[PDB]
Parts: structure tokens; C-alpha cells; sequence
């Protein structure tokens, strides 16, 4: 039941950098971070994994080569850069984390990335 | 652990006023050697995923209408919004990806004022 | 760089196997029912045949071991106390006399070894050399048996072994005494020539070679589809 | 990538009935050794944030009320509901996390019928 919070919708404009961050309140022993995608039109399209205690980040297929991810374990701040930035992209970002090896238990609070061009 | 403080308070003005916000980061988000900032702005429908308004703090995102502005430089980081809108309620976050964790905001509601 | 000696021939197909089980009484009844007869062959049992038919030629000497068990039977006029009972085995020789019924003379003939055995011992065994007119035993033969291409089909006359005859030695006045025989083969100082692939198709029919069309092996989802895979994990991250 | 596809439409049935949905999954998702199923249905309130209903196909997540069972070996998984209410209105998807990616369901709105 713990909670989950991010840096927040904040209103962009197409190609200017965009870090959506997101808090943390457990450890970083082989746990592990992610997000998806939050689209009506492209239903839910997970975007990355970040792994604390594995040092092992992927991105999909559908935007390798365009998004990058960094984080830092001991700032308890998560980054997921993305370049190239498109309008449609527009998403209500959740912040996943799973305290196991194979799991989704607790989901994050919500952030849009809308843009106007 | 790398934090960020939001404003105390929401905005709490009237609608169609141009609102200016400031989120102060605990430690520098500069790394020197490229000269970027590392924080983003974040946005949340009630209800609906977040998403982000600037990333860079000085890149608006494609797609973000022109209303938005983000800056700040070093450990501050400053928005400003030259019309609010009633139709924009969500919860802003200022959010980090510049080491690990990637951690949020404080929020801030867009309350009722009419 | 380990050991190969249980790969041999001798350790590979020496090894005593269950290649005949029969029954027959001791009182009155279908003649047939008091006697037991076996044409020896290695073409009945799938197992030992498969096995053989790694190899187009074979010689070796013959291990036969005889198991025998013997029980009272229900009906009337039940055996108070019999005294003991004694079985015959008979071996003919190929071209031998053949016994078409019990209390034959073929029973008595003096070509033919015969083991005289009481109950309460240990089993019987007798020893059968190379006994063959060619210089091997042959599992496939490509031929006919007369010359004008014609008769029985993958039949050779080079490779009879004899038969084997068991009956009880007692006449029985109070009930019937019912036995029942297993037989165990083995083979001896075993040479082998020209391997041959082993077979695919079951097999149909004692006699011939004759089969149905197999598939040469079991089916794959994919060329590129490697068996199964695993799921992510704490090694796998 | 591995997928699995949902019913072919929503409940559409009447409150108070007990509802019975099935995943079909594009392969297996049982690992021998272990005897796992590595799948879970999921519940999205729409403008929130999502949450599972059981995970492992056969462990019922704490704090998840009765009604809720989920079951189904193999490839099939299914789920029952023994009280459908109208204040569950979500999104439900048969999402897998057995390999990557973690891909989602196919989604099932709560409609109206009364």
C-alpha cells in the first residue's frame, strides 16, 4: 500500500527533452523499474525496464535507437530520456516497480507529456 | 537518494493568469561535461497516465502547447504558464531522471477559484 | 577417455531372455494339452529380434535354461500324497523324429538328448553348439529356396536349430497336475559380420520383413525452433 | 515477443452475475521446473492507476476480496467472478510476466445493462 509519485505532467513542445522521473521507497537489490504506455488509440505498450542490482536496462524495439534510460540508485531519482520527440506520443505515464523477480505489484500516480506544435 | 522540493501550495489563483512555479532540487543536476540539465515537468489527468510538459528544462516537448515554459539552471528549476486553463486540472511534478532513483515531485492541484 | 568393454559384442548380446512360456497337464484330455513344443528361432520375440538385426551374419553357441512349476488342479478325486513329479525335456535335432502326440516312440529314440528332471532341484540346462551345414547364421537372406526363382521368399534352410518337447514322465491316476514352462536363451562366443541400419517400422509379421511406411522421425514445431526456453529470472535479471 | 488474447468482448451481462472470462496465450507459460504459471489479471480504474487481481494464476493477492478466483494451467487461464458489482467498473487484462517483454492483455470494459 505503499505510494508512488513522479517529476509530473508538465506541457512540452516536440523536440525538447522530456525526463519523467519517479520517486522511490524500497531498496535497490535486485528489484526492478519500469513504465508503459497510457494511450486509448494504442492501448497499454510498455517502454523500458530498469533494473536496481543488475545493471541491466533494454528498451523495446519499437523505440530502440530513440529512447534512452539512466538512473541513480543512492539519489532514489529513476530518468527515462527520450529524443526525437513525436505529438502523439502524448501518454499518461505510470511508474511500475516490482519487488520481485517476476511480478507487478505496485503501480505509480499518473504524469501527461502532451505537447503543442 | 536524490530529492525535489515543489512549492509549498498549489497555484490558487484565478483562471486565465499566468502562473509561475519553482522546484528546488536537494544536489546540482548539471553534469559539465555536457551541459544538461536533467529534469522534467510532469503533468497527471485524475484518473488517466501522467505525462510531462519539458524535458531538458529547456526542450518543450512535441506536441506541448506553447503556453509552457520551462527553465532554471543548476539546482533550481523554474515553469511558467502565460494563460492557465481550467481544463488543464492535474497534478504537477518536477521530476528527475539524472541518477538513480528516478524520483518525483511534491504535487500540485489545480483547486477551484471562480 | 572412459571405458567401452559393456559396448562389445559379448556384453551386448549375452544377456538371458525370456523367449518362450507354455503350459500342459498330466491327466487326461486333448492330447495336445500334455505336451509342450517350441521351434527355436530368434524371429518371435521383438525385442531380441531387434537386436539380432544389427547384423547380417551370426555365429554362436546356445544357452538354454528351463524354469518349471507345477500345481494341483481343481475338480474331483483329489491327490491324497503324491509321491513326486518328473518332466522330460527333448531336444531333436533338424531332421530328427517329431513327436506328433504323447506316449510316442519318438519319445524314446536315442538320437534325440533328452534331460530327466525332478521337482525340488535346481532348473535344467543344456548346451547346443554351432549346429549348422554354412559357416554362419544369416538374419536376412535375399533369395528363394529352389533355383527357378520361385517358392518361399526370404526363407533359408542353412540356419534350423531343432525343436524343444516337454512332458510329464508320471501317469497320474488321482487328478490332474497341471505345469507350466519357461524358457530362457542365451547366447555364447558370439561373431558378428556386416552391421546393418536397425529398423524403423514395426514389425508384422514373424516370417517376413514385410512392414508400413514411418515416418523417419517425430515432429518439430520450426526448423529455427530450439527445444522450449527459459523465463526470466534472478540470473537472467 | 509472446502475447495472449482476451475474450472476444466485454461481459455485457447483467449486475449480480457471476462472470466467467478466459486468456488465450500464444504459448506456453509454465516453466517444468518450478510448476509456476507466470501470469496475472489485472483491473485498470479508468483515470487511476492499475492493479492485479490474483498473480500465479492460484495465489489471490492480499487484500483482494473473495469473489475474485483465478484459475487455468498451461496456456489457458481463466478467472471467475461469484459477484459482479457496478462499482468495479475497469479494465481487465490477462497480463503475462514470464519473459520479455511483459506484454498486456486485450482489455474488457464494464458496461451498462440495467
Amino acid at each position: 500500500e505503499v505510494q508512488l509519485q513522479q517529476s509530473g505532467p508538465e506541457l512540452a513542445r516536440p523536440w525538447a527533452s522530456v525526463k519523467i522521473s519517479c520517486q522511490a521507497f524500497y531498496t535497490f537489490s535486485n528489484y526492478g523499474m519500469q513504465w508503459v504506455k497510457q494511450s486509448p488509440g494504442q492501448g497499454l505498450e510498455w517502454i523500458g525496464p530498469f533494473y536496481p542490482g543488475n545493471a541491466d536496462t533494454s528498451y523495446n524495439q519499437k523505440f530502440k535507437g530513440k529512447a534512452t534510460l539512466t538512473a541513480d540508485k543512492s539519489s532514489s531519482t529513476a530518468y527515462m530520456q527520450f529524443s526525437s520527440l513525436t505529438s502523439e506520443d502524448s501518454a499518461v505515464y505510470y511508474c511500475a516497480r516490482v519487488v520481485a523477480t517476476t511480478d507487478f505489484d505496485y503501480w505509480g500516480q499518473g504524469t501527461t507529456v502532451t505537447v503543442s506544435s | 537518494y536524490i530529492e525535489a522540493s515543489q512549492s509549498p501550495s498549489s497555484l490558487a489563483v484565478s483562471v486565465g493568469e499566468k502562473v509561475t512555479m519553482s522546484c528546488k532540487s536537494s544536489q546540482s543536476l548539471l553534469y559539465s561535461s555536457n551541459q544538461k540539465n536533467y529534469l522534467a515537468w510532469f503533468q497527471q489527468k485524475p484518473g488517466q497516465s501522467p505525462k510531462l510538459l519539458i524535458y531538458w528544462a529547456s526542450t518543450r516537448e512535441s506536441g506541448v502547447p506553447d503556453r509552457f515554459t520551462g527553465s532554471g539552471s543548476g539546482t533550481d528549476f523554474t515553469l511558467t504558464i502565460s494563460s492557465v486553463k481550467a481544463e488543464d486540472l492535474a497534478v504537477y511534478y518536477c521530476q528527475q531522471y539524472y541518477s538513480y532513483p528516478y524520483t518525483f515531485g511534491g504535487g500540485t492541484k489545480l483547486k477551484i477559484k471562480r | 577417455y572412459h571405458s567401452r568393454t559393456e559396448s562389445s559384442i559379448e556384453n551386448f548380446l549375452c544377456r538371458a531372455a525370456c523367449v518362450y512360456i507354455a503350459t500342459y497337464a498330466s491327466a487326461g484330455g486333448t492330447p495336445t494339452e500334455r505336451y509342450a513344443s517350441w521351434r527355436i528361432n530368434t524371429r518371435q520375440m521383438v525385442q531380441l529380434r531387434r537386436k539380432f538385426e544389427l547384423f547380417t551374419y551370426l555365429r554362436f553357441d546356445m544357452e538354454i535354461t528351463f524354469v518349471i512349476t507345477s500345481t494341483q488342479d481343481p475338480g474331483t478325486q483329489l491327490a491324497q500324497d503324491m509321491p513326486v513329479l518328473t518332466h522330460q525335456i527333448m531336444y531333436i535335432p533338424p531332421g530328427g523324429p517329431v513327436p506328433n502326440s504323447a506316449t510316442d516312440f519318438a519319445w524314446q529314440s536315442s538320437t534325440n538328448p533328452s534331460i530327466f528332471w525332478t521337482e525340488g532341484c535346481a532348473p535344467a540346462r543344456m548346451s547346443v553348439p554351432f549346429i549348422s551345414i554354412g559357416n554362419a547364421y544369416s538374419n536376412f537372406y535375399d533369395g528363394w529356396s529352389h533355383f527357378t526363382q520361385e517358392g518361399v521368399y526370404g526363407f533359408n534352410s542353412l540356419n534350423n536349430m531343432g525343436h524343444i518337447y516337454v512332458r510329464h514322465v508320471n501317469e497320474q491316476s488321482l487328478g490332474v497336475s497341471t505345469s507350466t514352462l519357461r524358457v530362457y536363451f542365451k547366447p555364447k562366443h558370439v561373431r558378428a559380420w556386416v552391421p546393418r541400419p536397425p529398423r524403423l517400422s514395426p514389425y508384422v509379421k514373424s516370417s517376413n520383413v514385410n512392414f508400413k511406411p514411418t515416418a523417419v522421425t517425430t515432429e518439430r514445431k520450426d526448423i529455427n525452433d530450439v527445444g522450449t526456453l527459459r523465463p526470466v529470472g534472478y540470473t537472467n535479471h
